[PDB]
RNA sequence: UGCUUUACUCUUUAAGGACAAGUUGUGACGGGGAGCGAAAUAGUAGCGAAGUUCCUGACGUCACACUGCCAAGAAAAGCUUCUAGUGAGAAAACAACUGCCCGUACCGUAAACCGACACAGGUAGUCGAGGAGAGUAUCCUAAGGUGAGCGAGCGAACUCU
RNA sequence: GUAUGAGUAGCGAAAGACAGGUGAGAAUCCUGUCCACCGUAUGACUAAGGUUUCCUGGGGAAGGCUCGUCCGCCCAGGGUUAGUCGGGACCUAAGCCGAGGCCGAUAGGCGUAGGCGAUGGACAACAGGUUGAUAUUCCUGUACCAGUUGUUUUUGUUUGA
RNA sequence: AGCUGUAAGUAAGCUAUGAUCCAGAGAUUUCCGAAUGGGGGAACCCAAUAUCUUUUAUAGGAUAUUACUUUUCAGUGAAUACAUAGCUGAUUAGAGGUAGACGCAGAGAACUGAAACAUCUUAGUACCUGCAGGAAGAGAAAGAAAAUUCGAUUCCCUGAGUAGCGGCGAGCGAAACGGGAAGAGCCCAAACCAACAAGCUUGCUUGUUGGGGUUGUAGGACUCCGAUAUGGUAGUCUGUUAGUAUAGUUGAAGGAUUUGGAAAAUUCCGCUAAAGAGGGUGAAAGCCCCGUAGACGAAAUGCUGACAACACCUAGGAGGAUCCUGAGUACGGCGGAACACGAGAAAUUCCGUCGGAAUCCGCGGGGACCAUCCCGCAAGGCUAAAUACUCCCUAGUGACCGA
């Protein structure tokens, strides 16, 4: 269904470093491979392997109004390239 | 001995009094025996009681 | 919305399903990097393919 | 043809076989370093000289290796062969690609664990230097880390050390 | 809810002093110097356990047994990257569930085959550099394990492949 | 004709092509959970067989099926040949939850009372467990009676704290007669006769299907004559209408002055009512708003009547040679329980064991037992209503509460 594999870029002071050597910051939804991205990276902009790399996330809290509540799970993935650009973002 | 195959005798329970009307609880339990009979012509073996054996 | 969806073919759904995801795909980068002037355009991609779905279900049945 | 075993003939510090801490080259024109030190506002970037000999030397390693003793000291898989069988023709070299899911911050003889507390208590494992010295004892110290989360005066009774 | 006790007892073992900073406000925050304490541990690394306390920039109403410009506190943003490390796609000990089955007022109890279960077995990567926080995970160099695609020298499925 | 919930706030938009909102039908429905491919520390991990997918290719992805037991049918099978275990495949049903309520069963306490305590009481209560239903249980006389009789069951009043039981102590405690609520009765086994199969010795015994047949005034077979109509239903989610439940429409009549921040309050003069019940508005309103009385209305789905169709079911009179009418059942001894009844002079109902009848000239009962009389036919099933409860829905009420 490889369009609900990514979700968003992410816009951090590491992820621009990350642009200098090719490698790019991707919210991927939970339960996928290593190569689920893969395929939806080759599918969506033309690039290469050169293999991904995943992270996950534990919640926080937050509170507002004397409530107490989570925040989402996340998973990051942090996709290096060979040979193009993404001047895209 | 739990039940029978044909008949419908089970164990059970009741009193026991003795000679100053005390109350206590026993364990009725009928008599049954290990037949091997013919049940649709393959046998078996099941509890039968007595009774039936007549 | 629904009545020209109701006079397509059967495969020309399947292609707007495409081009439906392919633009959610494009308003969600273009959401993450501070743009689009229009936001409420993201209920409309989403209903549309709802729409269409639910037209190939009743087709089929 | 593998394995086991009984009888007979030889053979024996011999030969065959099995394991082995470690050394020397390569790796390595590499990165490391006492110290120098900007070009803005940094001891930053960038530049590096020596790599010797003797002495003591480990229950760390060979390794449960060896002798002794009685209290007589886990299993199954991985591995290796031989047949049963299945049964186009795979099997070395070279080159290019592929390799999934979960944990990884931090505190961790403690202010972040167990004791209602920022509590004189408890917490399994590994490393654990120097001078004297049997020593992980005791006294003072290296590498490192702390100066304790109420004070200032005065220097009576009385209580504690 | 508020008194009396009463502005009393206590402020939870330890060595600080000065100069210069910032600030409305300083013994208690930052910096500098000297002094002092532990040093088989008050030094380093991990297993449990805790669950964001970690880093960056702000704040001083409550918490901190005093003060506080400070904090493990409040607000906002941000950090945990693996073919080789520990676990799964391998094995079994204690124990537990146990198709059929054997017993038992109901409920249910016990147990073969087959399983589940690490504290144990078996198993392919080393040195350095790098940031405000991650590093046998990122890059630098040199390896290793299991495969897949083109090349590499041999034919009855009898095996002589 | 305004809208994007709480919830202000910003920025984007939607609607006269009828939004938002309401009502009835649909569509989609991640992962755990009886969990059901295998595993597990719930919301996690790991598979197999087909089909389609990505890449030069393995790795990667997606869809479908795969638990256990039993109901039936096939193959397969073998200690041991014949076929029974067993295995495999298909087919049929279950498996868990509540409503902390009401019902039926199994098993079953103690404190307390007796001014102590052993039989007794608390009490077949509390608790556990199985089984259901919208209700369940009981139900068509082996009955209640004592005549002069009545005719299935349940529930209510009365009988009555009476007759009774009880270390005759504490205490437990009915039933029939009478008045009411609601009303209903049906189907088998047997004896007999056919159709088939088997040891069919071709004796016609057994087994299955179809007709027959259901009772105490005894009835049925069997025989002989009639006879082929009459009448009911406790079925058919098959039609055709009537109504109803879930959105709604319409719905009478007042102005000025004074005190006021603001009037519904006050003072004058009016109007309405099949509507003067209630709520809201800058204070206390028949005439401002929402309403109320009345009147009207349903595309879609559900429910209830009705009456059509279709299913079913139901015959008379006489005879009395032979045959049938529920078996290890009734009943007895022993040991326990249930009946208000604690072994008591102990009938009637069950349970465990051991004995164990008759066949209409028969059998049971009328509180040990016998005789006479009277009333009844057990040992096979089904059955509406009157009765108890409220997790939830709609519409209401209270000499019920006001932090």
């Amino acid at each position: 269904e490889l369009l609900d594999v990514i979700k968003r870029p992410v816009i951090t002071e590491k992820s621009m470093l990350a642009m200098d050597e090719k490698k790019y910051t991707f919210e991927v939804d939970t339960r996928a491979n290593k190569t689920l991205v893969k395929q939806a990276v080759e599918s969506a902009f033309d690039v290469k392997v050169a293999n991904v790399n995943i992270l996950n996330v534990r919640p926080k809290f937050k509170r507002m109004g004397k409530y107490a509540g989570y925040t989402k799970k996340r998973r990051k993935a942090i996709v290096t390239l060979t040979e193009d650009s993404k001047e895209i973002q | 001995a739990k039940v029978c195959y044909f008949t419908g005798r089970k164990t059970s329970s009741g009193n026991n009094r003795s000679h100053a009307m005390n109350s206590t609880k026993r364990t009725v339990k009928p008599n049954l025996q290990k037949v091997r009979v013919l049940i649709d012509g393959k046998p078996k073996k099941v509890w039968v009681s007595a009774r039936a054996l007549k | 919305k629904v009545k020209e969806i109701r006079e397509l073919t059967t495969a020309e759904m399947l292609d707007k399903e495409k081009q439906l995801k392919e633009e959610l795909f494009n308003l969600r980068f273009q959401l993450a990097t501070g743009q689009l002037e229009n936001t409420a355009r993201i209920k409309e991609v989403r209903q549309s393919i709802a729409r269409i779905k639910t037209v190939l279900r009743e087709q089929a049945n």
